[PDB]
């Protein structure tokens, strides 16, 4: 199993440098093409460049060569990519993929290989920004037992005042998943951000199941666990 | 550069 | 570079129908053509290489044709997991670019949203705000309207709202609208009330709750 793991969710401010890095396991490092593709929130994706960690040879996206550095410790599986000084533009979501090459060649001459990104990170968000961080409060949405409708009822967790973008939610360790509705985050006058999760059960499951929202905000160190039950 | 993708073919003898 | 242009930009077809999004490359690429699918809170999958191999573990509904200039990506029964965002990229040389994107939804059945309302919780309330929540859940089409309502007043400029995107199950959204106080105007009134309106609904709905019991 080929697993590209990448560093967390971070705010900078603009001028700042900064670098973050993908480890590499499953496969030799040395031994393919790996990238970095970024994503703009609400856009799509812009490949940036690839470096080959065997020799450090790169190839950039001319509207990022001068811009960004790649590079690569191979005796640590590790890719990274640097900003000298960050711009608020530069506020985006950042992947790191594999350049896998497809196709056979001559070992005696260069082949024209089928190259694709085969296998991705998870992606490390990138926040330009002078806010502080701020780890989420989190508030039960409470059920109540005549608040059902059509046999279903609905509860949630209200995750409110963090800073900056992500949190992720999951229910029950992650054992809950059917019927589950994670918002996208609401930026609020006050520049912290919030949103709800929300599920949906049978109104039988009110108080003899247990709904617990697990709120994770990686870049304040942050778990919280709220237990949710009708009041 | 009509050729450049082979830049990339790091197994072969050159 | 090598400039691509995917059409359609979004484009809405039933379970089961066949559907094709084209890419169109500013010079011949042969067959270096690469095909991704970008589901929402996911990051990109690669669905097909070399224009029309099929990579491991993609579904055979999907399929890629084309050599040159122009490319097609055809999912041959559109399934409500099919509702996603498709780039192509090639692989020509580098940079190794990506299209611009194509949006796929799934056209189904209308559906009227169930709706929640969930009051401010204690542990809020002792913080200085109180935030009323309506839940507008699985809903078809898009469109809705939430109005916020205490004490008969309705209110405007202290409510915001999100929406998720197409759920890959039952090709539904769903609409949180969060209104915003302070302890203070929460304590002032007693009703507070969210007013729904979609047109799978014969009649707007009205959920309600009176504070303090």
């Amino acid at each position: 199993q080929v697993q590209l793991v990448q560093s967390g969710a971070e705010v900078k401010k603009p001028g700042e440098s900064l670098k973050i890095s993908c480890k590499v396991s499953g496969y030799n490092f040395a031994s393919e093409w790996i990238g970095w593709v970024r994503q703009m929130p609400g856009k799509g994706l812009e490949w940036m460049g690839i470096i080959y960690p065997g020799d450090s040879d790169t190839k950039y996206s001319p509207s990022f060569q001068g811009q960004v550095i790649i590079s690569a410790d191979k005796s640590i599986n590790t890719a990274y990519l640097q900003w000298s000084s960050l711009k608020a533009s530069d506020t985006a979501i950042y992947y790191c993929a594999r350049q896998n090459h497809y196709g056979s060649g001559s070992y005696f001459y260069r082949t024209a290989y089928y190259y694709a990104m085969d296998v991705w990170g998870q992606g490390t968000t990138v926040t330009v920004s002078s806010a502080s961080t701020k780890g989420p409060s989190v508030f039960p949405l409470a059920p109540s037992s005549k608040s059902t409708s059509g046999g279903t009822a609905a509860l949630g967790c209200l995750v409110k005042d963090y800073f900056p973008e992500p949190v992720t939610v999951s229910w029950n360790s992650g054992a809950l998943t059917s019927g589950v509705h994670t918002f996208p985050a609401v930026l609020q006058s006050s520049g912290l951000y919030s949103l709800s999760s929300v599920v949906t059960v049978p109104s039988s499951s009110l108080g003899t199941q247990t709904y617990i929202c697990n709120v994770n905000h990686k870049p304040s160190n942050t778990k919280v666990d709220k237990k949710v039950e009708p009041k | 550069n009509e050729q450049e993708l082979l830049e990339l073919d790091k197994w072969a003898s050159l | 570079d090598i400039q691509l242009t995917q059409s359609p930009s979004s484009l809405s077809a039933s379970v089961g129908d066949r559907v094709t999004i084209t890419c169109r490359a500013s010079q011949s690429i042969g067959s270096y053509l690469n095909w991704y699918q970008q589901k929402p809170g996911k990051a990109p999958k690669l669905l097909i290489y070399a224009a029309s191999t099929l990579q491991s573990g993609v579904p055979s509904r999907f399929s890629g044709s084309g050599s040159g200039t122009d490319f097609t990506l055809t999912i041959s029964s559109l399934q409500p997991e099919d509702s996603a965002t498709y780039y192509c990229q090639q692989s020509y040389s580098t940079p190794f670019t990506f299209g611009p994107g194509t949006k796929v939804d799934i056209r189904r059945t209308v559906a009227a949203p169930s709706v929640f309302i969930f009051p401010p919780s204690d542990e809020q309330l002792k913080s200085g705000t109180a935030s009323v929540v309506c839940l507008l859940n699985n809903f078809y089409p898009r469109e809705a309207k939430v109005q916020w309502k205490v004490d008969n007043a309705l209110q405007s400029g202290n409510s915001q709202e999100s929406v998720t995107e197409q759920d890959s199950k039952d090709s539904t959204y769903s609409l949180s609208s969060t209104l915003t106080l302070s302890k203070a105007d929460y304590e002032k009134h007693k009703v507070y009330a969210c007013e729904v309106t979609h047109q799978g609904l014969s009649s707007p709905v009205t959920k309600s709750f009176n504070r303090g019991e």
